[PDB]
């Protein structure tokens, strides 16, 4: 939806484990 | 910069014939189809097309005080949320604030850290993607650690290629400047080549993963197409030779595949899917404690397509599913294995007007639901027996995410939106009953007060009747009195919800403007739950174009936007829903319109790349029925020589995989063909770097090209800086 005008930062933690 | 100076663009004789069921034989002329290729022709024609533009741009000195001013925006640290691995300690992305990729870190103690005292200080990196090519040509697309916190998977991308590579790593064996400088990499010799297209997914014993592959490909072999996916298991410590096919399927070989593990080690899922659409199979094997191995045993529990399944838990033999099996905005059910016949009931049942957006269980026994109604989710906790107790974060306004592990005490939500940067939220069960929900960090923007920013909700009505809403932000000093230029954004299709979302650029351009930001809830989008989708898919696509087009021209008629200052932008299928709206729109409906890597080519879309999946989405192009009601929509087929077309500027990345460019090409080439003499300029960005698969850009680019973009529509709608 908004993968190259926002940053991914916030939610890049969420599904890493 | 003049009308009627267009590059000079061969006109070839191509004529491809489609069948039409009300028509028959329709011949279709495609004089732009050598557009499709790579040759030095084309490269001619893409440096006269990118120079024009960039010559235009240049005219406009305002672009780089945008830049200046979106730099600035951007100019702020970021983090994700934490998650507590086995070792005892916290993991969490940070960006300085610029940075092209965000930097792994890992906390100094075996504790949660108090954020506030600095990243730097509470913690040291564990993995900067950055230091993976000094030049930058590589990235890290996904990553997941072993369940045992022994190991970290990480997928890289390279500029130039298709497909990403899987490398697995020791937790106590950082990737940093200075390991790369002092030593080796530290990686083990594990290489996973040709994944694409689905999550990497442990076993719970942590000896091994499961992630999706396609056929390896000499460089002249085959075409740009991902075929005869096959779903396996790499177990660390070897190389791929030895990885194990868990599923494929050679009679069906558009479909691909996904894959879950239970937390109980006893259950593996397959999931099976043949399009876009949000249907898929579920098959179960039961997994002794030995793990995964050849010859897998699949319970084939969801063996047609007619819903979508996606696990979140099980307790023994009953598994927890989210699904919109007769339930169109998704409900909880169980699916309870111990029976021959599977006994099927809901846990938590559908609601009639929210979507039931996540669902994940917390602390064992507990499960935490995100429910998006009006577009706006809201967070509850329920107890086992499936009772809603409280309902979490109830003032916030927008988009959120839950975080966590099972078997932990604790969970997060990401939370953010038009005027909320990013908060995480924790929630710890150990914690006396009134105090268990706390604020772990709130991202601070600069220059930026979000606070200075209004978003609200209106509702409209399209052509049929139908009642839409869309937000619509603005900076507290702009009045809805019929003077503001609107920037209003879309993408309508896929299921994909058009949530909130924090943009500071977006936000300084409002402010800079005087400007407004309108987003309506299309059909074909998620927001409503597969019955908004179905309204705007297939033979009901028109129903998207059709919301749209009424949203602008809301935007007028009630005074929030100017007349003709209504700009619009949108990406893929929001580039294709830019490039119909200006077609079929009344002349003057639009001031701007910036489709980005959009399709635009309708009845060859299924013929590149991975297009024929969106079948389920616009229709077979080559089934006459379909036919009929795709071509009238086709943006390539449909441009005229009499109406005026607004200042567009289109923007495409020459590798794009996804959308490939041609679509973009033919649509440009066709608009100069026939409105040569347009009073707004008609333009192309092109940008060579060829991206692999699921790279970004480097944040300067990003940000230059958001200065162009924005100031092209500024200048189009003859606003200043002031």
């Amino acid at each position: 939806w908004t993968a190259e005008h926002v940053d991914q930062t916030l939610a890049s933690g969420n599904d890493i484990c | 910069w003049a009308p009627g100076n267009y590059p000079s663009t061969r006109r070839s004789d191509h004529v491809d014939t489609y069948q039409s069921a009300s028509k028959g034989e329709v011949p279709v002329p495609d004089p732009y189809q050598w557009l499709e290729e790579s040759t030095d022709e084309v490269d001619k024609w893409t440096t006269a097309q990118a120079d024009l533009a960039q010559s235009y741009l240049d005219q406009n000195a305002d672009i780089q005080k945008l830049a200046e001013k979106f730099r600035a925006s951007r100019n702020y640290a970021k983090f994700s949320a934490p998650t507590l691995l086995d070792d005892g300690h916290w993991y969490w992305f940070y960006n300085r604030g610029l940075q092209s990729q965000s930097v792994l870190y890992r906390s100094k103690e075996p504790a949660l850290p108090d954020f506030s005292k600095g990243d730097d200080n509470v913690g040291d990196v564990f993995f900067d993607p950055n230091v993976l090519a000094a030049d930058g040509s590589a990235g890290m697309v996904l990553c997941k650690f072993s369940p045992d916190g022994k190991f970290f998977a990480y997928a890289v991308s390279h500029l130039g290629g298709d497909y990403s590579t899987i490398y697995v790593r020791s937790t106590s064996s950082p990737l940093s400047q200075a390991s790369v400088a002092q030593g080796v990499d530290g990686r083990l010799s594990d290489e996973v080549k040709w994944f694409k297209f689905s999550t990497i997914i442990w076993t719970k014993d942590s000896k091994g993963f499961l992630y999706q592959r396609y056929p390896a490909r000499e460089r002249h072999e085959g075409t740009r197409s991902d075929r005869n996916a096959m779903m396996c298991y790499h177990k660390v410590g070897t190389t791929q030779e030895e990885d194990i096919i868990v599923y494929q399927d050679n009679e069906h070989p558009e479909w691909i595949y996904g894959a879950d593990t239970s937390e109980d080690g006893k259950y593996l899922y397959l999931y099976q899917f043949k399009d876009t659409s949000k249907k898929n199979l579920l098959w179960v094997a039961e997994l002794d404690e030995d793990g995964v191995k050849s010859g897998i045993h699949w319970r084939k529990v969801v063996n047609e397509y007619a819903a979508d399944y996606n696990i979140i838990t099980n307790h023994g033999s009953l598994v927890y599913i989210k699904t919109n099996l007769n339930a169109p905005q998704y409900k909880v059910i169980t699916i309870d294995l111990s029976k021959d016949e599977p006994e099927i009931r809901d846990f938590i049942p559908e609601e009639k007007d929210a979507k039931l957006a996540q669902v994940n269980c917390a602390n064992e026994e507990y499960f935490v639901a995100i429910y998006k109604r009006n577009v706006k989710d809201e967070i509850y906790l329920y107890s086992k027996a499936g009772v809603q107790l409280t309902r979490l974060a109830p003032d916030f306004v927008g988009a959120a995410s839950i975080a966590n592990r099972q078997k932990q005490t604790h969970f997060f939500l990401t939370l953010s939106g038009f005027n909320t940067p990013g908060t995480i939220a924790r929630y710890d069960f150990t914690a006396p009953e009134t105090q268990r929900f706390s604020i772990l960090r709130t991202t601070k923007v600069n220059e930026l007060d979000p606070d200075d920013f209004e978003s609200t909700q209106v509702w409209y009505e399209s052509k049929d009747g139908t009642k839409i809403p869309m937000f619509i932000v603005r900076h507290k000093s702009t009045k809805f009195d019929g003077t503001a230029a609107a920037i209003q954004y879309g993408y309508g299709g896929f299921a994909t919800s058009a949530d909130p979302f924090f943009s500071p650029i977006i936000l300084t351009f409002l402010q800079t403007y005087g400007a407004i930001f309108a987003v309506p809830s299309i059909r074909g989008g998620g927001e409503f739950g597969e019955e908004w989708h179905k309204g705007g898919r297939r033979e009901t696509k028109v129903n998207t174009f059709d919301d749209f087009i009424a949203a602008a021209q809301f935007l007028v008629k009630n005074k929030y936007a100017a007349p003709g200052k209504v700009a619009i932008n949108g990406a893929a299928n929001g580039g294709l829903l830019v490039m119909g709206s200006i077609v079929r729109a009344p002349e003057g409906t639009f001031g701007a319109a910036v489709p980005e890597g959009g399709v635009a080519d309708l009845l060859k879309f299924h013929k590149f790349t991975g297009g024929q999946a969106w079948i389920s989405e616009y229709g077979n192009p080559s089934i006459p029925e379909e036919f009929d009601y795709i071509y009238p929509l086709s943006p390539v087929h449909n441009v005229r020589t009499d109406k005026v077309m607004p200042a567009t500027l289109i923007t495409v990345n020459i590798g794009d995989g996804r959308v490939v460019p041609m679509h973009s090409f033919k649509f440009i080439a066709t608009l100069q063909h026939n409105v040569p003499q347009n009073p707004h300029p008609l333009l192309i960005k092109i940008d060579k770097s060829w991206l692999g698969h699921g790279m970004g850009k480097p944040t300067d680019k990003n940000v230059k090209d958001a200065a162009d973009k924005w100031g092209f529509i500024a200048r189009a709608l003859g606003l200043e800086l002031k």
